[PDB]
């Protein structure tokens, strides 16, 4: 077999490849993954940050 | 007390439970001892000393 002649991809590939539409379906998976970790990253800090707050105890002294 | 407030009663009816309880208090000008009623700050006392 000539080193010429590609194997049959036949069965994994996309029958219309767009460039722009191929993109922007990607791109779309990953900001979905950036948007809620960015949003699960500010409740983990703001959790151990409003730990050092004043008590409960301690507020009702005021 | 002050955790009852907003959970199973409202503050005004928490302030006047606590406030038939006795609680030791700062010492006077001539250092005796002292007692006062209960505040929303206090614990619920027990039965025992
Ligand atoms: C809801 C969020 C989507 C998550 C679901 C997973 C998914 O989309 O799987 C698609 C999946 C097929 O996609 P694939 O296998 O990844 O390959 C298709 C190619 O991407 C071939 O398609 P493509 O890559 O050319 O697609 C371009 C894209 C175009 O759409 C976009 O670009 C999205 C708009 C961008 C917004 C900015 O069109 C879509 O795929 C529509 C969005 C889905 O569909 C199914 O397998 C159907 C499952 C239904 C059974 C449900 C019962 C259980
Ligand atoms: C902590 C959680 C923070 C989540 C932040 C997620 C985020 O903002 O990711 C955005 C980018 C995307 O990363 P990318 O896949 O390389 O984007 C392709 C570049 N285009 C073609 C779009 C210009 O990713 C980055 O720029 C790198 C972010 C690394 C963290
Ligand atoms: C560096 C140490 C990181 C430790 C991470 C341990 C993860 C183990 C999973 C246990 C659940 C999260 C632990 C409690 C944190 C929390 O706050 O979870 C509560 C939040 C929502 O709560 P809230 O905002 O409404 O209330 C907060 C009180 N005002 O849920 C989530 O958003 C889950 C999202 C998790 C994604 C985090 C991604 C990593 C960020 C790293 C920075």
């Amino acid at each position: 077999k000539s080193t010429y002649r590609t194997p049959n991809f036949d069965d994994v590939l996309k029958e219309n490849n767009d460039a722009d539409k191929g993109r922007s379906y990607a791109y779309f998976m990953v900001g979905a993954m950036g948007l809620l970790s960015s949003a699960g990253a500010k409740s983990t800090v703001e959790t151990f940050i409003s730990s050092m707050t004043a008590t409960a105890d301690v507020l009702a002294m005021a | 007390w002050r955790t009852l407030v907003g959970v199973s009663h409202t503050n005004e009816e928490v302030r006047n439970m606590a406030e038939e309880f006795e609680y030791d208090d700062e010492p006077d000008e001539q250092g005796n001892p002292k007692k006062r009623p209960g505040k929303l700050s206090d614990y619920i006392p027990g039965p025992y000393p």
